RNA sequence: UAAUUGCGAUAACGAACGAGACCUUAACCUACUAAAUAGUGGUGCUAGCAUUUGCUGGUUAUCCACUUCUUAGAGGGACUAUCGGUUUCAAGCCGAUGGAAGUUUGAGGCAAUAACAGGUCUGUGAUGCCCUUAGACGUUCUGGGCCGCACGCGCGCUACACUGACGGAGCCAGCGAGUCUAACCUUGGCCGAGAGGUCUUGGUAAUCUUGUGAAACUCCGUCGUGCUGGGGAUAGAGCAUUGUAAUUAUUGCUCUUCAACGAGGAAUUCCUAGUAAGCGCAAGUCAUCAGCUUGCGUUGAUUACGUCCCUGCCCUUUGUACACACC
């Protein structure tokens, strides 16, 4: 490549790594795959960056949302339980720390494992209560793309907390084994055991 | 329902299970094994040490090591 | 690193002052299990005796324990400034006297009953049983148990 | 003197509260109106604005 | 090519002056360091009371070496944090300025810094020769 | 009260004013306060204008 | 003689005065280089322009940046501004057209608005409420 | 010729700044180095207080912001035209100070 | 169970109780005879990919 | 929503009534004829007078 | 349509108010005006490294110029501009580009006719009528009281910990306030473990306090899941400051005491984007005392861009045995 040398001392590691070739800090959004088409164009891993933490103004009208690097999303789901509302610097380094484990526990690549998990993991029905009148009867529905990866994305990290709580194995840990038990079809995993409780209400009340 | 010092014995069972492991860490070493975490951290950082494991990113909240092959 | 093996210079749960203490734990909170001693207090003589505090409370043994007991009953012999006791002044001697264990407990009744018999507002919102410093009550510590 | 800017267009404010209570008290039965001030160094004056300055 | 301390980290460079005092062994320690808090914002002594008072003069020395001159209101503001003050809120808290004024005493004493004009103590011809030393020491460390 | 502010309003408005009311509040004839509002022209009560347009 | 200019960088309560003159590649901020900014994780996040465009559009030329205002995470994205806008005005005034505007389109086609300050500033405080569109608890009994 | 600064205040800016540009219009006339006249940041002394006697509920609040502006010019001049400008250049609403060093 | 895909042919409108259940008409993806009215939970554009465990509901207004 | 008010929409119906041979598809021209042509107060709203007679005038040209 | 906003249609035609418009404040401006009461560039003088020509700094003004940022007078700038679609082929909306911004750009100030037996006679030397007026229902003073305590309710703070506590270490704001016949804010120097006290400066304030070096935050570690080093009420002992006086701990500091609480039911509160939510500051209060409110920044989301099902609100129709008007 012959990286280039100046005034400044910045390591080769910074840039001839990750110049002419963008890809992460490490772990390319490239050579990425999509398994189902239905996440097609709603999960945006066309294009690759570098931090998760860029200023986002996505809720600003209906359906940007669905263009955020769905690394943003998943650590802007990961401030949730109150106290942690609004810790975003440690949000990114918990979400690094736990794409390292997933690197770890598996040699493939991490954003791989994610969004298989997410097209493993999203719920495909819905149960909702609808009165009519009386007694609250429940109707099954079908679930929009876009709402079952919010809905994935809620079950990840849910999950995540609930299970890391009160327990020593941490957050990153909890959250990589949910998404290696999320990747497979392991039900070990709370999200997966969610989405078989949903879909199976589903399946009752239709 | 943890240990607190050394025996020699669970040592060399550490000496031994380690390596078998590929991912390492202090909780995942008191889930399997059974010691009380700062007493893994002194483990991981003689582990480091003596080269027996492989350190790929230490965080003051949390190490991450691996296997050495 | 810093592992050491040894078998039976450690054994467990120990007694001092009157008291059993867990030893599987180190030592400046361990101490705190007497009724007497805290955080601060138990890391000053610690600090006194120079104890290294890598260590649990099972080991460091009886010449150490020794060295501890008398450097937590002698302040003023062991250069403890005298601010940092738990009854400083104390009205029927003035002498200084860092209270330990029991004896806590015990001139603690014992003041109570020294400004109870003189009859002074505080003793006898405590034998009333009442909040003695002079906050609200007629919202709060309702059933009290 | 010797007083801050702040507190010196506070007591200005004040200074023309009190006045106009002053004359719209004393000077009602006249047809009084409102007061202009002129802070002028040397002799400053005040405006009293009537309706009847033949009775004032 | 001409090393400042900002040409270097933070904390490695702290670490490495707290290090160095230790190395020379001339500090003009108080005979108390394991008794004060440091500030009331606390609830324990620096739990490494062996060397917390070189890396305390380490800071002082780097947080000099960057800004004009300070004297203690300055330091007790900075190094303070929030106290967990109850069950009242927290607040902004004062620390201890004794300990600041015997740092101060003892960077005058070893001749790294200097009582100044236009008030304040500022960071003298030994104390900065000393610190470019010594982070041409920490940044040649490097292999 | 009804003759006193007719006299009143006819004259701010012959003076040439564009708009004018005065309300009367308080007790009147019986033991109940009921308001009187005399109003002739036009009048705003929205924003600006009012503090630039018009005395109270 | 001596080519220069001054740029700026903002972002919610942040200003960074860039300046970039000709020079041999020294970067800095505040007399720091970049590679020093603490948050620990925006370092590639103010690498971002050289790491997009390429160490070889700094030649020959020198950065200080200088901070006030805006915590810590809006303050290192105005550092990241100045630097991309100020280099984006040297290739303005002091080179040509055309690679003004693939250095903008470079960072336009990587729209993360380091050519435009962006414009949510804090709504102020109101009765009712800690906050600005939120209350307090009502009771109603 | 001595080195003066009136400096002004009030809280009506038309007025305010007529003052202003007579006095500058006066040292453009006699031509004096002047430093060229200096807005300041205005200081707006809020008094913001409840909407109501006696307390009641809905407890809601006004605000009441008054501004102050405060200018100031920088002059050089002979003790003659320093008693002109001071003393010819004066208008209802705003007050004027003088300094001499 | 042999699981249907389906893509947007376009909205009808959100229907249901609480307004909260859009109703789209979506063609299975392999038969483009094949339209149907369909439920859906969430945010529906138009031209995306829906996945079913039926084809044969078709449910109708709710209230 | 941008729905003009009567304040606007009469000004500019008189406006391109009483000046068609001026007042062209440009709205930068508009504007600043309209500044040196009418009695306005304030510059909001003349802005938005000349938009809607930039409208109208583009709603003439094509009928 | 945010709208009795408009496009229109028509026994109505012209109007007035209300919304809007207006006003503040936030954003954008290489464009004028200028800034020792703000920055910047250069020059000296000088610290130190590297020495190579460079860098880090100081340097009240050693001294010269400039306004990018701060500022604010003057303005400009947006009109939904441009384009496609959509619609009686209008008012409008929807999408894309452009830019500082396209929900009325945000957020406020203002906000009508008619009403309430809504609050205030205790803000008022604003007032009526009843009442008292010298052993007073006037003051004034010395204590007490409003702070009492089986209990029911409202608002909030701290929490139930490892996304955590603790300890180093990094160290980043905006609104403000502040003393002439007073002790206001305090930098700084000393002493104190701390609270604080001293010696004295600066400042009537863009200067001095002040970049208020705020908290959260984040790095290096101690702790290991244990009501434990969580939580920190209770409670004793001492030490100070404020005040004529501090007990019915004023409040602050130092040690010891370690209680209930293991994320909390029926119910129910607030919020649509720099928002909620976390995080501290300044002010009103003040001789001290904020756990409150009034406002400021810091970090900054998930989720719907909907509906009339519930709590209600506007317009029309229909119905009434209601008009104090469904209580």
């Amino acid at each position: 490549f012959t990286p280039v040398v100046l005034a400044t001392p910045i390591p080769e590691e910074v840039q001839q790594a990750q110049t002419e070739i963008k890809l992460f800090n490490k772990w390319s959004f490239e050579e990425v795959e999509v398994k189902d088409a239905s996440l097609v164009d709603y999960v945006q891993v066309r294009q690759p960056i570098f931090v998760a933490h860029t200023a986002g103004r996505y809720a600003n009208k209906r359906f940007r949302k669905a263009q955020c690097p769905i690394i943003e999303r998943l650590t802007n789901s990961l401030m949730m339980n109150g106290r942690n509302n609004g810790k975003k610097l440690k949000a990114v380094r918990i979400i690094k720390h736990t794409l390292d484990i997933i690197n770890v526990l598996t040699d493939q690549n991490p954003i791989q494992v994610v969004v298989d998990a997410i097209t493993n993991t999203g719920p495909r029905e819905d149960t909702t209560r609808v009165g009519g009148g009386g007694a609250a009867r429940r109707q099954a529905v079908d679930v929009s793309p876009l709402r079952r990866v919010n809905q994935a994305i809620a079950l990840l990290t849910i999950g995540a907390r609930e299970a890391a709580f009160r327990n020593i194995k941490t957050i990153a840990e909890t959250l990589a084994e949910e998404l290696i038990n999320a990747a497979k079809g392991s039900s070990t995993s709370y999200a997966i055991k969610k989405k078989d409780e949903l879909e199976r209400v589903a399946k009752s009340n239709r | 329902q943890h240990a607190v010092i050394l025996d020699q014995e669970k040592y060399d069972r550490i000496l031994k299970e380690v390596p078998t492991y590929r991912y390492v860490s202090v909780s995942v070493l008191v889930d399997r094994l059974k010691i009380g975490g700062s007493l893994a951290r002194i483990a991981l950082r003689h582990l480091e040490k003596e080269g027996i494991i492989k350190p790929i990113s230490k965080h003051s909240k949390q190490a991450i090591y691996t296997r050495a092959t | 690193s810093l592992v050491v093996q040894e078998q039976g210079s450690f054994q467990h749960i120990l007694r001092l002052l009157n008291t059993n203490v867990d030893g599987n734990i180190k030592i400046v909170y361990a101490l705190t299990t007497i009724k007497g001693v805290g955080r601060r207090y138990s890391n000053l003589v610690c600090k006194k005796a120079d104890v290294d505090l890598h260590k649990r409370a099972g080991e460091l043994t009886q010449e150490e324990l020794e060295r501890i007991v008398q450097i937590m009953q002698n302040p003023t012999h062991y250069k403890i400034p005298a601010w940092f006791l738990n009854r400083q002044n104390d009205i029927t001697d003035g002498k200084d006297y860092h209270t330990l264990a029991n004896n806590v407990e015990s001139k603690l009744r014992d003041d109570l009953e020294r400004l109870k018999k003189i009859r002074a507002h505080r003793g006898i919102r405590h034998f009333w049983g009442l909040r003695v410093r002079g906050q609200h009550t007629k919202t709060t510590g309702r059933r009290r148990a | 003197a010797l007083i801050s800017k702040k507190r010196k267009l506070v007591a200005d404010g004040v200074f023309y509260a009190e006045l106009n209570e002053f004359f719209t008290r004393e000077l009602a039965e006249e047809g009084y109106s409102g007061v202009e001030v002129r802070v002028t160094p040397t002799k400053t004056e005040v405006i009293i604005r009537a309706t009847r300055t033949q009775d004032v | 090519p001409g090393v400042s301390v900002r040409d270097v980290a933070a904390q490695d460079f702290i670490n490495a002056y707290a290090s160095f005092l230790q190395r020379q062994g001339k500090l003009e320690v108080p005979g108390y360091v394991d008794i004060v808090k440091t500030s009331s914002g606390n609830e324990m002594p620096p739990q490494d009371a062996e060397g917390w008072f070189y890396k305390r003069a380490a800071s002082v020395a780097r947080h000099i070496y960057m800004r004009k001159q300070v004297g203690v209101g300055k330091l007790n503001k900075l190094y303070g944090g929030a106290k967990s003050r109850g069950v009242r809120p927290y607040k902004h808290i004062d620390a201890s300025g004794s300990i600041n004024r015997k740092v101060l005493q003892a960077l005058e004493k070893i001749g790294i810094v200097e009582i100044s004009p236009k008030g304040g103590r500022r960071i003298s011809e030994n104390g900065q020769r000393d610190l470019d030393r010594i982070a041409a020491q920490t940044l040649e460390e490097d292999e | 009260i009804r003759r006193a502010a007719y006299g009143v309003v006819r004259y701010v408005m012959e003076s040439g004013a564009k708009g004018c009311e005065v309300v009367v509040s308080g007790k009147l004839r019986a033991a109940r306060a009921k308001a009187m509002k005399f109003a002739d022209g036009f009048l705003i009560h929205s924003g600006q204008p009012v503090n630039d347009f018009i005395d109270t | 003689a001596v080519p220069s200019v001054q740029t700026f960088g903002k972002k919610k309560s942040a200003t960074a005065v860039a300046h970039v003159k000709a020079g041999k590649g020294l970067i800095k901020v505040n007399g720091s280089p970049i590679t020093l900014v603490e948050p620990e994780i925006l370092r590639f996040k103010v690498y971002e322009p050289l790491l997009l465009v390429g160490l070889d559009k700094f030649s020959n030329i020198d950065i200080r940046v200088r901070v006030t205002g805006g915590g810590h995470v809006s303050q290192v994205y105005a550092i990241r501004q100045a630097i991309a806008k100020g280099l984006v005005a040297y290739h303005q005034k002091y080179v040509d057209e055309q690679s003004k505007n693939e250095l903008k389109k470079a960072f336009t086609s990587y729209d993360r608005t380091l050519l435009i300050a962006d414009s949510r500033r804090p709504e102020p405080k109101k009765f009712g409420g800690k906050g600005a569109r939120s209350r307090f608890q009502k009771s109603y009994r | 010729i001595i080195k003066i600064r009136i400096t002004l205040t009030s809280t009506k800016v038309k007025q305010l700044e007529n003052v202003s540009s007579n006095i500058v219009k006066n040292a453009e006339q006699h031509n004096l180095v002047k430093k060229g006249p200096v807005r300041l940041p205005t200081k707006v002394l809020k008094i913001s207080t409840r909407k109501t006697p006696n307390g009641e509920g809905s407890k809601t609040w006004e605000t009441y912001e008054m501004r102050i502006h405060k200018r100031y010019i920088d002059l050089e001049a002979p003790v003659q035209i320093v008693k002109r400008i001071t003393q010819i250049t004066i208008e209802p609403g705003v007050d004027v100070e003088v300094v001499v060093a | 169970t042999p699981v249907t895909l389906a893509k947007v042919i376009k909205v009808l409108g959100r229907t249901g109780s609480r307004g909260g259940v859009t109703q789209v008409r979506v063609e299975f993806l392999e038969d483009t005879s094949r339209t149907i009215v369909r439920n859906v939970k969430g945010p529906v554009r138009e031209n995306d990919i829906l996945v079913l465990m039926e084809s044969e509901r078709e449910a109708r207004r709710l209230r | 929503g941008r729905v003009r008010t009567k304040t606007v929409k009469r000004a500019s119906k008189a406006l391109i009534e009483r000046y068609y041979p001026k007042l062209t598809l440009d709205f930068q021209t508009n504007k600043r004829l309209c500044d040196e042509i009418a009695t306005i107060q304030s510059k909001r709203l003349r802005n938005k007078i000349a938009g809607y007679t930039t409208h109208l005038m583009k709603r003439i040209q094509k009928g």
